[PDB]
DNA sequence: TATCTGACACGTGCCTGGAGACTAGGGAGTAATCCCCTTGGCGGTTAAAACGCGGGGGACAGCGCGTACGTGCGTTTAAGCGGTGCTAGAGCTGTCTACGACCAATTGAGCGGCCTCGGCACC
DNA sequence: GGTGCCGAGGCCGCTCAATTGGTCGTAGACAGCTCTAGCACCGCTTAAACGCACGTACGCGCTGTCCCCCGCGTTTTAACCGCCAAGGGGATTACTCCCTAGTCTCCAGGCACGTGTCAGATA
């Protein structure tokens, strides 16, 4: 009856310096 | 006489039945969730105590817990965390 | 005489789990060495913990406490 | 009347208050701190439990095993950053591809 | 083809989540280790869950180190892992220092 | 002789222990960084001690990262370092996650 | 364009102190990126610290606490 | 207008007892003060956690000794526990 | 008569006693803990001071600088293990071959 | 009048499995 | 070698912190008992660890090159000393009203011990 | 396809703690004032960053040469399940002893403020 509302994305590789955009 | 153990299995089962009415849970998963919530509580309490002692104060209030959960949890999670905390505290203070 | 309980089938299985396609002949010795070092460290910590409480039996609580103090928290075994 | 019902939460508040009192953290404990911590813990538990339930339902399985918990934890960057040094018993590893 | 069988067994071992080391040799090894750190006028006993937890932690650490050294070997334009790769991995990891 | 000049510069910069980054550009950079952290109507002011401490910490961190990158480049049987070595060092370090 | 304040001779001197003999042309960008990331994290922690205390001047104690909480203890400025 | 306490005089006296003719700067003094404060804090929290583990409510010499043995390395802790026991048996002689 | 002179220690005893009593560590405080902690701290301080003085005398200097402290720290295995994640201001890195 | 008593050894390379001997 | 500069080292004032004595009350050490678990061995049994041998995919050394890199010099820009002025904000101090700990009663709350029931591999 | 094994899941009591109400010591929010380092600007000059030209040197691709993990086949030592059995010891309960927080009173100890003074930079 309850669901989450936050954004969920795949784990990012910090060593390549990705951007969320 | 066998002493009673203080666990969080009942509340975890309650929130599970609230979220998923059909999905069950095992015992190892319950122990893992209990250890996780205990570690999170200990971390938050220690951070709040240290941050309150930094300001030469002897009283822990909602501001210290808010700053602790904002420092420990990432920003995306801390936003919803402090939102739910403010909602709960204002619902409690409303009555 | 006792470190030989980690014969190369187990190390090969662990490497396949880790995603290794080719293993040399000089990897098993270093694997055993680092495993023995980690075991010595964790066992020293657990023995100190169980000796502080004046006990002669090592429980899982002392083990998980030593693992948490080292910097590797373990879940599923209580504590 | 329990404070948990007044606050609208599910996790207990009196137990958390007693722990904060006899936890050797400070000389005085506020009134709005236990409910805040309880709400935060309940939110985190509900989030991780919903993630584990979704991961278990993805494999058309009813029971929840530590493998589903590991799959749900390692697939979220926020939970991976929060839980980066802990290990799950019998959780396995993530596949290469 | 050996590469096909290699990838097949890699996927099979990554899908599983159980232990890959026997229990009696590990128990004998941990007993010898805990006897090396204990004087002769006393002996320390061991439980059942403590050995399992220690073994799980050891396998997790070994899998992590093996993945790191495999990445290090793959960086050097080769597939076969060498002792120098694991040496440099353990050195750059910063642990035990 | 380029190798002699390189060795002489390495020795000279390893013997010295002073600051290596200018103070005014670093202060302007840290101010521009802290500008977009807070809101717009109000800002914050910085002290010299905090700025110089942060500068020394960043210098030490960058020196450690460069040393690790140099070790990783030496592992590949070459002298010139590349961005791939720094990326691999950051990945193996395991920090920021 | 304040990130351009870190000139190439500064990075070259840092690499020389670290022990690098030859530097390529793509190291400066990654160095600036990692420096910006570390600065962002540390400054975010310091601003949180100085904002909890309802103050308007960031002191060295806040930066020291932010460095200590992240696992990098700094000596010579306080504590 | 508010004075603070530091471990300056004691460290200076220890240095004079060790080396008869040797100076020191403010940076080295602050570094040593921060180091001794961090060590004291670490030992204190370790002893507190060890006492809370066994459902205890007191901090005796046994807990501090175990915390020192668990924090310091082999020879360092071996010498530290010896010095501590010597000081304890010297102070107890009343 | 002060308690520090009774046990033959240069570092204070009542000061650290009040520090650990007002630090929210336990409900009660023993009698042999402050003297033990004082002795341990004094031993550590004496050791590090002797090492720094020897390092300063090796360079025919009359005063101790953070460079000598960094050298004495990095020239000992136990001190490096105890202070692995600790940096020294104005200390720099140590030379190597 | 105060001299060190504990033994002092150079930093050992733990990555090469060096022993104290 | 004569002269100016700055940080290290030694002398006062004293007040807030350190030292000494009586009380009592809860906390840690000492005995005593029981039953869950552990160490040690035996019968078996097949799953899995051990060892010999072929050949092929993979690791390593040598050679040619050409494209990125460090060296060298004319030249422009922004770091830094140093004044000058402004000021918002750090820091110390007096009031007291509201928030928190403590004590007696108690009742509805959460856990240990039955009993049931469905999922699954089995013969 | 019928059936026994086993792990979740719902009752039945039952006991130790969250609630409630009243009292009193206390603490930091607020308002007030004072003094300082951060902020911005100015003048200027010399250390240091920049762009352009070029020899060079080594990372890389290609070739060839060894070569030692790997799979296949045969033989075997110990891993484990079930059963046996004694006892060392952790958990639990009483019990008498004493360590220290509390309070009060009295007094020495190190920090802030003067006052030199010689190694080092400058001429």
């Amino acid at each position: 009856l309850r669901k989450s509302t936050r954004v969920k994305v795949a784990p990012l590789q910090y060593w390549r310096n990705e951007k969320i955009v | 006489s066998k002493a009673r153990k203080e666990t969080y299995s009942s509340y975890i089962y309650k929130v599970l039945k609230q979220t998923h009415p059909d999905t069950g849970i095992s015992q190892k998963s319950m122990s893992i969730l209990n250890s996780f919530v205990n570690d999170i509580f200990e971390r938050i309490a220690t951070e709040a105590s240290k941050l309150a002692a930094y300001n030469k104060k002897s009283t822990i209030s909602a501001r210290e817990i808010q700053t602790a959960v904002r420092l420990i949890l990432p920003g995306e999670l801390a936003k919803h965390a402090v939102s739910e905390g403010t909602r709960a505290v204002t619902k409690y203070s409303s009555s | 005489d006792n470190i030989q309980g980690i014969t190369k089938p187990a190390i090969r299985r662990l490497a396949r789990r880790g995603g290794v396609k080719r293993i040399s002949g000089l990897i098993y010795e270093e694997v055993r060495a680092v495993l023995k070092s980690f075991l010595e460290s964790v066992i020293r910590d657990s023995v100190t913990y169980t000796e502080h409480a004046k006990r002669k039996t090592v429980t899982s609580l002392d083990v998980v406490y030593a693992l948490k103090r080292q910097g590797r928290t373990l879940y599923g075994f209580g504590g | 009347q329990s404070r948990s019902a007044k606050a609208g939460l599910t996790f207990p508040v009196g137990r958390v208050h007693r722990l904060l009192r006899r936890g050797n953290y400070a000389q005085r404990i506020g009134s709005g701190a236990p409910v805040y911590l309880t709400a935060v813990l309940e939110y985190l538990a509900a989030e991780i439990l919903e993630l584990a339930g979704n991961a278990a339902r993805d494999n058309k399985k009813t029971r929840i095993i530590p493998r589903h918990l590991q799959l749900a934890i390692r697939n979220d960057d926020e939970l991976n950053k929060l839980l980066g040094n802990v290990t799950i018993a019998q959780g396995g590893v993530l596949p290469n591809i | 083809t050996p590469s096909e069988l290699a990838l097949y067994e890699i996927r099979k071992y990554q899908r599983s989540t159980d232990l890959l080391i026997s229990k009696i040799p590990f128990a004998r090894l941990v007993k010898e280790v805990t006897d090396e750190f204990t004087t002769k006028d006393q002996d320390l006993r061991w439980q059942s869950m403590a050995i399992m937890a220690l073994q799980e932690a050891s396998e997790a650490y070994l899998v992590g180190l093996l993945e790191h050294t495999n990445l290090l070997a793959l960086h050097a334009k080769r597939i076969t892992i060498m002792k120098k790769d694991m040496q440099l991995a353990r050195r750059i990891r910063g642990q035990f220092i």
